[PDB]
């Protein structure tokens, strides 16, 4: 699973 | 920070590459396309014939619908296998035909149950019990391996073969050998940029290339030759005339072969009257001044000489600009603004005349499949052009504004391989399913009257059906779901068969068993096949918005189901996921979902109908360009460099980069490019020094030209086309063009862009 | 001598009158019963004459417009000359001058009415010549098709144009001089096609072309596409018949030269091995089952293609004869070919009918190369797109023409109100004509009358001509002349201008009312001008410038001219082709075949066509138009099948077989349409060709009877 911070 | 497309495809060759992988298990997960592995059959059909979205379907409807993944196919029935892994057998069962079940009718398999000592199989598809009949029955064993099993194919393979019965032939009686029909173009258009002279001198060189099998000595396969312009020129070349026949049929509207012997000959025993005539054709055009064609009337022909000579066929149609002579077919200049929210921009991307689609039912209805080599230089209305040849399981190879010095090569490698390609005639695959889902829509170059026989007149080792499949009731998170593609099809040498192959995926009540067997690259092949065939019915803008939405309704619902707890500032995306938004960004961003601005229909048309037709390897690298950087070359004791991103960021202006999608190969050049590396290439000694305009094969060069021959000659391998190469200089020169191949860029939205919207509308479904 | 004046004037003119002498009333000259008419010969044979080189010279008055001729005044010193005709005065032209009552033109002398102009128009055309050939016949036939064309071909003059199409299922064009490949246009048998879509198709501009090109530029070429050509590649499949394109392969013939060389000498030979089985034009179906219509068939409504067929070609026809050019058909097969649908295309262009049994017999062979027979000076006896005006007297009018011809509707004062035949005209245009071609020309009554018959046309030397007869003949009063006028009767013409006018009613709406009619004037004549007592048969006696007619009579109403239901429909139309087309004598022997005996006491004398004729020792030679029949009588019979020729003492008798041998073989070349020959003998399977030869009127009677019913209604 790749998490990906959108800020 | 996102996993790149690069990153996946080097970690899976790492861990998976270099390895057997064997079918043995049920709904196991093979390697991705871009993976170089051995396979063994053993059980399942090899990755290479068959793959799907998912290798484990969601057990029920509902499930189905909340994760939204599409449940799909891709199946390439005849793709090249490698020589060192091992060929299909040819099953015969004699008489009676391949055994199969009197109910769902699937062929006998690895997945029959084999009961009561034997004498009865009861079907893997719908349960139903049979009665193994006398000449095939055999004693089962310890838990029924029957004492077959492995060694009969059918039984333990995953693919093979059976040989037909007459009762699989037309008209029940054994069909004959196909035949190839050169019809070629011989208007002013084509006599001047040399092609007719070329086609007709080098046809002398390929005829000879003709398919045959190993079994025969000389090919079953007989040619025809035919000229035309608004007229159509027949030619008679019986094997015992010293000189060539021409018949001229003028009436076209109601077209017609004016021949039977001596049109569709043995090219061995016609060889010196064919020869003589094809020196001729040439010189008896020269000086034509017709500048007007028909196109109809020449497929119409082509067709009616098959039908006659009762045997299936391939047109090998050489044509050069819009059809404009009166006669059915009549082709307008009709490309209008019609496109971007016009919900009738569809009309553009569909023949002009209803005829076309006609034509393409009759030659499908008799087995005919016309293959289009195009040399426009102007508007051609491919829409148009190229329906009956997509619809006729054919293929369309277009030569934009030909010019002999430069595209030479490109079309005599395309021609001389299309030529040679293991092809079936006839042909009708048929995929049959195990309760509880079935196939119920088809993408690719086949043609379809009811809903269950996907028809295709030819095929070939590169063509791919994408079948997409739904659920017809509940599946059984034990016996999983079942598939078994069928082809009946006739060989060159005339010869009637069956092509199997059987796939055994898994099925769940859970979600997380679902996205875990997910693949990116089967999964981007059938969203860019739906997503095309829809052009031709929905507004463009309704289409993105389709996939944009179900891009984000499948990651929302992973979310909400599957994830462990995590912040909402985070977006999460399966591994089996990964890459698949920066892919959907790239099929957004394709000419064919996009506009006007630049490019033409006619290569939006064209685009559209390649995709229709590819297989995984294809549409994983038509959309994700392949770059790779030049001059950090290793030199001689290369093997091909490591891939960079798709993005203008991953250039140099000292370097010098390749960069292929399939059909295109850029060989791009930065300004401050070593002059060291621009001589051993271009033989010249700097960059200002070069002529994009002469984009032909450089060589000399002892390290370097070489070592760049050698991968531009690597990449060409597995690809169908022979692609068009186009040096670009950095800094203001066509560049324009490169730029779009560098899908990551915003050139659309960019990958982040698109990532962003997404996340948006996850957060929509508020969850 | 009446009968040194007929034979003079036809010699001369090419001329023959019912009447050598007119009444000087339309009233007496209708009660006269046989009208005033004429058996014309435009090109009669005539060696004695120069071609004069020079133009005509005509009247000046625009409706007149005639040619200076003998009957013309001539004021020497005031260089002028009066018009017989319209008496308009009119001026010579100057190189005339020297003009004087010693020193005359030519076509002012007695001996010259009759003479021949060279127009200098211009266009020196050459002859064109299309071969339009049907392939579905056996490679014994076709063959010799091929022998047979390529003989004509090399008579061909080397300036001539010619052309190839060949047909079957398909219809091809060839392309000539085409070298290395050797091409052909080819179009479906199925479907017509119009001059200008075959030009548009065809690829050709409008008015040498890649298909009619010159004799000695493509020689080697055609003679050899013609050796390497063979049948119909298509099978037939059993019980059916092949698919012949006939009707479509002819209407492409026509639009090829309709489209490059209108209004130019032009023949379009179609040669057809049975009949067109694919229209428009078809002729019958392709299942052999049924049967080619039959006259009977026709009769009873049972032929649904005749009338369909037949208006094709018709259609055809006057395109041709619009555009100026011939059509000939040679049909040679083993049954009907079609015939009857298509002799309007012969019939109205001036061309050939010829039947046959297949291409490879001697029969044909030898009549195809009759038709290239050339004159004194190795021209063809040909002559093309002859227009032919006829002036007359202010006191007669033209009824109008039966024979080979079109009518170009010029209308003018000769022409009556009350017409005939081909009439409404004083011009009539015939594509194709020979020194034999022969027309009836019907007038009308309302010191001389005079008429004059004007010929232009193109000789086969490319030359361009006009041909001028101008003849008088005297006026009578027949309330104080009635004998000067029945003395000049012509029976032999009246008889065959009767049988012209009979026979073209004959096709006419008109039924069996023909017989009818023609039994009505015989008796009208009879009653006016035979020698009797009323209510005294007996008494009834005919003149020797009459006795004959009643006799012509006799076997023309008998002829297979009006009783066609012994003969296929093709036969009927191929002998009233030929009979509508001859000269007077060669006319007379098919109406009434001659009959000549030959035995040991005494030379070959005709004989009665009756059975007292058919003696045990003697032969007979009878000769029909169409055939030459030798009957061995029952005697003679018997000495030849014992074999008393061999013995050299039988000397003479070996001589009497072959003497009428002899002579038939004469016939057997001198005859155009070649006549079918029979060798039978009493009891011969074949006697039957020669016995059948030996309120209404009557019936199927004797001559005795005949004449005997015919001389008690003449005197009531
Ligand atoms: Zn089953
Ligand atoms: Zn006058």
């Amino acid at each position: 699973d790749v998490a990906i911070d959108m800020m | 920070a996102m996993g790149s497309p690069i990153q996946v495809i080097e970690n899976d060759r790492a861990s998976r590459g270099g390895q057997v992988y064997a079918t043995n298990t049920r709904g196991q997960i093979p390697p991705l396309v871009t993976t170089d592995c051995m396979i063994q059959d053993q059980g399942n059909a090899s990755p290479r014939f068959i793959r799907c979205t998912t290798y484990c379907f969601p057990c029920t409807s509902d499930m189905a619908k909340q994760a939204q993944i599409p449940l799909a196919a891709v199946i390439k029935p005849f793709a090249t296998i490698p020589s060192n892994e091992s060929p299909l057998y040819l099953v015969n069962h004699g008489e009676s035909g391949p055994v199969r079940c009197n109910r769902c009718k699937a062929y006998m398999c690895p997945f029959m149950q084999f009961i009561e000592g034997g004498r009865r199989y009861q079907c893997g598809f719908c349960n139903c019990v049979n009665d193994v009949p006398p000449f095939y029955f055999q004693h089962l064993d310890h838990i029924g391996r029957r004492l077959d099993h492995y060694e009969k194919p059918e039984l333990s393979l995953g693919s093979y073969e059976y040989v037909a019965t007459l009762d699989y032939c037309r008209k029940s009686k054994p069909p004959n050998p196909p035949a190839f029909i050169f019809m070629i173009d011989v208007s002013y258009s084509n006599i001047k940029n040399g092609l007719v002279k070329l086609i007709c001198e080098e046809l002398k060189t390929m005829l000879e290339k003709i398919p045959k099998e190993e079994q025969e000595e000389t090919s079953a396969i007989r040619v025809g030759f035919i000229t035309y312009n608004k007229v159509l020129h027949f030619f008679n070349v019986k094997s015992n005339l010293a000189q060539p026949q021409m018949m001229v049929v003028t009436d076209v509207g109601e077209v017609f072969v004016p021949l039977l012997d001596g049109f569709l000959v043995n090219y061995q025993e016609s060889q010196s009257v064919i020869h003589n005539l094809l020196d001729q054709i040439p010189d008896m055009f020269a000086d034509s001044n017709e500048n007007e064609t028909v196109f109809a009337p020449v497929i119409q022909a082509g067709m009616e000489a098959l039908k006659a000579a009762d045997c299936p066929g391939k047109l090998f149609i050489f044509h050069s600009s819009l059809p404009t002579a009166e006669a059915p077919g009549k082709l307008k200049n009709r490309d209008d603004k019609k496109l971007v929210n016009t919900d009738k921009e569809k009309i553009l991307f569909q023949p002009q005349t209803n005829v076309y689609d006609s034509l393409a039912k009759d030659c499908v209805a008799h087995g005919c499949s016309v293959t289009l080599f195009l040399f426009p230089s102007q508007y051609v209305d491919v829409a148009s052009l190229g329906l009956v040849p997509q619809l006729t399981g054919g293929t369309l190879y277009k030569y934009n504004n030909f010019q002999m010095h430069l595209d030479r090569q490109q079309f005599l490698n395309d021609l001389r391989n299309d030529i040679e390609k293991k092809i079936g005639f006839d042909a009708i695959m048929r995929v049959r399913t195990s309760t509880g889902f079935r196939a119920t829509d088809f993408f690719g170059g086949i043609l379809m009257n009811n809903t269950t026989d996907v028809e295709m007149a030819a095929i070939d080792c590169d063509k791919a059906v994408t079948v997409e499949f739904k659920h017809d009731d509940k599946l059984s998170e034990d016996s999983g779901a079942l598939i078994q593609c069928a082809v009946l099809y006739t060989t060159i040498s005339g010869q009637r068969r069956l092509r199997i192959h059987n796939l055994g995926l898994n099925c769940s009540s859970q979600l997380a068993d679902l996205y875990k067997s997910c693949e990116t690259d089967a999964l981007i092949n059938f969203f860019a096949k739906s997503a095309f065939k829809a052009v031709l019915h929905q507004p463009l803008k309704v289409i993105r918005e389709i996939l944009v939405n179900q891009t984000a309704h499948m990651l929302a619902c992973y979310r909400k189901n599957c994830a462990s707890p995590s912040a909402a500032s985070q977006l999460i995306l399966p591994d089996s996921m990964k890459v698949l938004p920066v892919y959907m960004n790239c099929l957004l961003k394709n000419c064919v979902l996009l506009s006007r601005p630049e490019i033409s229909t006619d290569e939006r048309a064209y685009q559209r109908q390649l995709v229709m037709t590819m297989g995984v390897a294809d549409s994983q690298l038509f959309f994700y360009p392949q770059l790779l950087p030049i001059h950090t070359l290793d030199v001689k004791s290369t093997m091909l460099p490591a891939a960079v991103r798709c993005s203008e960021s991953r250039l140099s202006e000292e370097g010098i980069f390749l960069l292929a999608n399939g059909l295109h190969m850029f060989l791009w050049l930065g300004v401050s490019s070593p002059p060291e590396l621009i001589q051993g290439i271009f033989n010249v000694p700097s960059f200002a020094h070069i002529n994009t305009d002469m984009t032909l094969l450089p060589e000399v060069g002892n390290p370097y030209s070489q070592q760049l021959r050698m991968i531009m000659g690597i990449i060409q391998q597995k690809r169908p086309y022979s692609m068009k190469l186009t040096i670009v200089k950095q800094r203001e020169q066509p560049e324009m063009v490169f730029r779009q191949f560098l899908v990551e860029d915003k050139g659309g939205s960019s990958y982040v862009d698109f990532l962003c919207c997404v996340h948006k509308e996850i957060c929509q479904l508020l969850n | 001598t009446y009968l040194e004046f007929i034979q003079q004037n036809e010699e001369r003119d090419g001329v023959r009158f019912s009447w050598n002498v007119w009444p000087s009333s339309r009233l007496e000259a209708t009660r006269m019963v046989v009208p005033v008419a004429a058996l014309f010969t435009p090109l009669k044979e005539r060696p004695d004459l120069p071609p004069i080189q020079y133009e005509p010279v005509l009247c000046s008055r625009t409706t007149c417009r005639a040619v200076l001729n003998p009957l013309c005044q001539v004021d020497y010193r005031a260089k002028l000359w009066a018009c017989n005709f319209c008496y308009q005065r009119n001026q010579f032209p100057p190189s005339y001058a020297g003009i004087s009552e010693l020193n005359q033109p030519a076509e002012l002398l007695p001996q010259f009415s009759s003479i021949e102009y060279v127009v200098l128009r211009g266009p020196q055309m050459p002859l064109i010549f299309l071969y339009v050939v049907d392939t579905c016949m056996e490679d014994e036939d076709l063959q010799a098709l091929k022998e047979s064309m390529q003989m004509s071909l090399s008579l061909l003059p080397p300036t001539a144009l010619v052309g190839l199409i060949t047909f079957g299922r398909m219809v091809q064009v060839h392309e000539l001089g085409c070298e290395g490949i050797s091409k052909s246009y080819v179009f479906r048998g199925t479907g017509d096609l119009s001059a200008k879509q075959l030009q548009e198709m065809l690829g050709l501009s409008k008015v040498s072309n890649r298909f009619l090109q010159p004799v000695q530029k493509i020689d080697m070429n055609l003679t050899d596409l013609l050796g390497e050509l063979q049948r119909d590649p298509w099978p037939v499949p059993q019980g059916k018949r092949p698919l012949r394109s006939s009707g479509v392969a002819l209407s492409i013939a026509v639009g090829l030269l309709e489209c490059t060389f209108p209004n130019t000498g032009a023949r379009i030979m179609m040669f057809i091995g049975g009949p067109a089985t694919q229209g428009p034009g078809m002729v019958v179906g392709d299942e052999l089952k049924t049967p080619i219509r039959s006259w009977h068939d026709i009769d009873k409504d049972n032929a649904k293609y005749v009338k369909k067929g037949t208006k094709h070609f018709e259609a055809l026809a006057n395109r041709a004869a619009t555009t100026g050019h011939v059509i000939d058909i040679y049909a040679c097969a083993l049954d009907q070919t079609g015939l009857l649908e298509m002799k309007c295309c012969p019939n109205l262009t001036g061309g050939y009918m010829v039947m046959g049994d297949s291409f490879n017999t001697s029969l044909f062979k030898q009549t195809f190369q009759r038709v290239f027979t050339k004159d004194m000076h190795g021209q063809f006896k040909m002559g093309f797109g002859g227009t032919l005006e006829i002036k007359t007297s202010r006191e007669i009018k033209i009824s109008g023409a039966i024979g080979p011809c079109v009518s170009l509707n010029s209308k003018g004062p000769c022409v009556s109100e009350n017409e005939i035949g081909t009439g409404g005209t004083c011009q009539w245009k015939i594509c194709g004509l020979s020194p034999t071609t022969t027309l009836a020309i019907y007038f009308e009554v309302v010191g001389r009358g005079a008429i004059q018959f004007v010929t232009q046309y193109q000789h086969s030397s490319g030359q361009r001509r006009i041909r001028v007869t101008t003849i008088a003949r005297n006026w009578a009063d027949a309330q104080t002349q009635i004998q000067n006028i029945a003395a000049s009767f012509d029976q032999e013409a009246a008889a065959i201008l009767m049988a012209r006018l009979a026979i073209y009613r004959a096709e006419t709406e008109e039924g069996p009312d023909v017989l009818r009619w023609l039994d009505r004037q015989l008796i009208r004549l009879c009653q006016k001008f035979g020698e009797y007592h009323k209510d005294d048969p007996s008494s009834f006696r005919f003149s020797e410038t009459f006795s004959l007619y009643p006799q012509f009579m006799f076997h023309l109403r008998r002829s297979s001219f009006l009783q066609v239901f012994n003969n296929s429909p093709d036969e009927s139309s191929y002998y009233r082709h030929h009979f509508m087309r001859q000269d007077l004598t060669q006319s007379l022997i098919m109406i009434q075949p001659i009959l000549y005996a030959y035995s040991f006491s005494g030379p070959p004398e005709p004989v009665l066509l009756d059975s007292s004729s058919i003696l045990a020792d003697r032969i007979l030679l009878m000769d029909t138009f169409f055939q030459i029949l030798i009957y061995h009588g029952e005697t003679i019979a018997q000495w030849r099948k014992s074999g008393y020729q061999d013995m050299p003492e039988y000397e003479n008798f070996r001589h009497l077989l072959q003497a009428p041998v002899d002579d038939a073989q004469e016939i057997l070349h001198s005859r155009f349409p070649m006549p079918r020959y029979i060798d039978t003998e009493h009891g011969g399977s074949q006697a039957r060709f020669l016995l059948s030869k030996v309120p209404i009127l009557t019936d199927d009677v004797s001559l005795q009877v005949f004449m005997d019913h015919l001389k008690k209604l003449a005197v009531s």
